[PDB]
């Protein structure tokens, strides 16, 4: 038993967010310069 | 009420701040070189430090406000130091809502209602509807013609 089933839902759920908050709201309080700069080395050390 | 009214434009501007954010598109060093420096002290300096009350009573007669200060330290008449000070309230809407129900100004014409609600509320008042001490109108200034 494992969790597998819903990755794409997850994906679909956060696509729609980000659109509607897109739409709606301009980031601004929601932090978007951490997030990059930890994925950042997140990406080079995590897949090695 | 002018409190209140700022009060409430203040949170009225801070919520369009916040819904524009969302969506877009001490004086001890002072007070020690004064006195070393001036080495002098008056009775109006040390209520600088506080806010003061001005309340000013001009007139025709001659081109002068009547400037009132008042002490901030104490619980007097103009002091805000520990929450609202005296208003004189509670004393003209009953006479005014008295006056504007049968449409009189004079208040000896009203209605036995109106004369019991203002003896009720008004216990100074209870001494003019009697009618003792009779004198003609009211004219304070009688002594000059008189004598």
């Amino acid at each position: 038993i494992d969790i597998s089933s819903g990755q794409y839902q997850d994906r679909l759920i956060s696509l729609i967010a980000l659109e509607l908050e897109h739409r709606r709201q301009n980031v601004t309080s929601l932090p978007i310069a951490a997030v990059v700069s930890i994925h950042d080395s997140v990406m080079l050390q995590y897949e090695r | 009420a002018e409190t209140r009214i700022q009060e409430n434009n203040r949170d009225v501007l801070e919520l369009i701040k916040r819904a524009v954010n969302i969506v877009n598109s001490l004086m001890e060093w002072f007070d020690i070189c004064y006195a070393q420096l001036v080495s002098g002290d008056t009775p109006a300096d040390f209520w600088k430090r506080r806010p003061l009350s001005i309340v000013p009573r001009h007139y025709a007669e001659s081109p002068s406000p009547l400037i009132v200060v008042s002490y901030n330290g104490s619980s007097a008449w103009g002091g805000r130091i520990t929450g609202s000070p005296i208003l004189y309230h509670s004393a003209q809407a009953i006479i005014d809502a008295a006056c504007i129900n049968a449409r009189v100004d004079n208040p000896q014409s009203l209605h036995v209602t109106a004369r019991q609600e203002l003896v009720a509320r008004l216990p100074f008042l209870a001494n003019v509807l009697n009618n003792q001490t009779p004198l003609p109108a009211f004219k304070p200034g009688a002594e000059m013609f008189l004598n």
